[PDB]
């Protein structure tokens, strides 16, 4: 259903810098049902935001993530060494579902 | 929304003159013989639904909106009509009147409505008080945005029901009225009187 | 708050495999829960939804082969794979992803499907 684009191929992580991760939706899609979650393969993943307004728990919530239309992004001001995992953005309608291959975070 | 019809007559010609409806899913009796058959009571369930949920609103399909909020019985003949009223009401910040329930503890039988104020429990602990972690009140507001395509537009849906009873029927009106020419040898059926003359 | 999956292994295509999804603390049996498969070298992809009520959602590829049922005594889900295929070599994910947050995902039993 929904088409999603997440760029680039590889990241340029260096701790102590501001980073911008953006994912683009299909047709002016809303964000109150959009969910970001962290994911590192091998174990249980971590959640980031629900409803794109208030972030999920277990995070200090310094990442500012929002958007409108087909333009959704998150800006992280302070980087931590625990962020070495790939982040996904999804949207749910209850009758249609979508997923996206995220961008690998390394140097 | 849910409604019913009293003793009168409902012509669908003026309904067909209103607007080109989106659904026209009259899967029961044929639309041509709607005026030929009539019943004692009519239920009018005229409400509004999101555009992406017009697909599963049929009795043959089910979903979260169907099984928890409003369900139509498959073993029942019905005629539904729906039209797009997205431009009729639009709010830039989001329509806050179109909140819908997320979850109820048991699945809903078709043709019942239930409103309450209780908290869904997500653990072996009471939810009499207010909580926000593993004890959630089921709340879901769409927040309709005018800057969206066809998927999330408010399509107002009118559901029309019909059933037989031991009473005489109301809404079909077989009244046949002609022009009544004044000077000719013509046939007539005045109140069931089969006769000819001038 | 934490979930465990029990019963996984390695079986040939064309057989039936039973797995148990049991969580502790959260009464997950009365929630919108979902089933996810994750192939190695492939991103996460939606497979199935099952509700607290009897509403079955399935993907096009899995069709009616997948079976899910909920136990009433505990927060235990019994799920059965029938007539397995070589395209289903994937790790299993069981979760209770709802429309509020869809949070607290599970590590999941890791399996591989081969003849």
């Amino acid at each position: 259903e929904l088409v999603l684009t997440q760029s680039p191929g590889t990241l340029s992580l260096s701790p102590g810098e501001r980073a911008t991760l953006s994912c683009r939706a299909s047709l002016s899609v809303s964000s109150n049902f959009l969910a970001w979650y962290q994911q590192k393969p091998g174990q249980a993943p971590r959640l980031l935001v629900y409803g794109a307004s208030s972030r999920a728990t277990d995070i200090p919530d310094r990442i500012s993530g929002s958007g409108s239309g087909t333009d959704f992004t998150l800006n992280i001001s302070r980087l931590e060494p625990e962020d070495f995992a790939v982040y996904y953005c999804q949207y749910s309608d209850g009758s249609s579902w979508t997923f996206g291959q995220g961008t690998r975070l390394e140097i | 929304n849910r409604k019913r019809i009293s003793n009168c007559v409902a012509d669908y010609s003026v309904l067909y003159n209103f607007a080109p409806f989106f659904a026209f899913k009259c899967y029961g009796v044929s639309p041509t013989k709607l005026n030929d058959l009539c019943f004692t009571n009519v239920y009018a369930d005229s409400f509004v639904i999101r555009g992406n949920e017009v697909s599963q609103i049929a009795p043959g399909q089910t979903g979260n909106i169907a099984d928890y909020n409003y369900k139509l019985p498959d073993d029942f003949t019905g005629c539904v009509i729906a039209w797009n009223s997205n431009k009729l009401d639009s709010k830039v910040g989001g329509n806050y009147n179109y909140r819908y329930r997320l979850f109820r503890k048991s699945n809903l039988k078709p043709f019942e409505r239930d409103i309450s104020t209780e908290i869904y429990q997500a653990g072996n602990k009471p939810c009499n008080g207010v909580a926000g972690v593993n004890c959630y009140f089921p709340l879901q507001s769409y927040g309709f945005r005018p800057t969206y395509g066809v998927g999330h537009q408010p399509y107002r849906v009118v559901v029309l029901s019909f059933e037989l009873l031991h009473a005489p029927a109301t809404v079909c009106g077989p009244k046949k009225s002609t022009n009544l020419v004044k000077n000719k040898c013509v046939n007539f059926n005045f109140n069931g009187l089969t006769g000819t003359g001038v | 708050v934490q979930l465990v999956q029990s019963g996984g292994g390695l079986v040939q295509p064309g057989g039936s495999l039973r797995l148990s999804c049991a969580a502790s603390g959260i009464t997950v049996s009365a929630n919108y829960m979902n089933w996810v498969r994750q192939a190695p070298g492939k991103g996460l992809e939606w497979v199935s939804l099952i509700y607290a009520g009897g509403s079955t959602f399935y993907a096009d590829s899995v069709k009616g082969r997948f079976t899910i049922s909920r136990h009433n005594s505990n927060n235990t889900l019994y799920l059965q794979m029938n007539s397995l295929r070589p395209e289903d070599t994937a790790m299993y994910y069981c979760a209770r992803d709802l429309l509020e947050a869809g949070g607290m995902d599970v590590w999941g039993q890791g399996t591989a499907v081969t003849v």
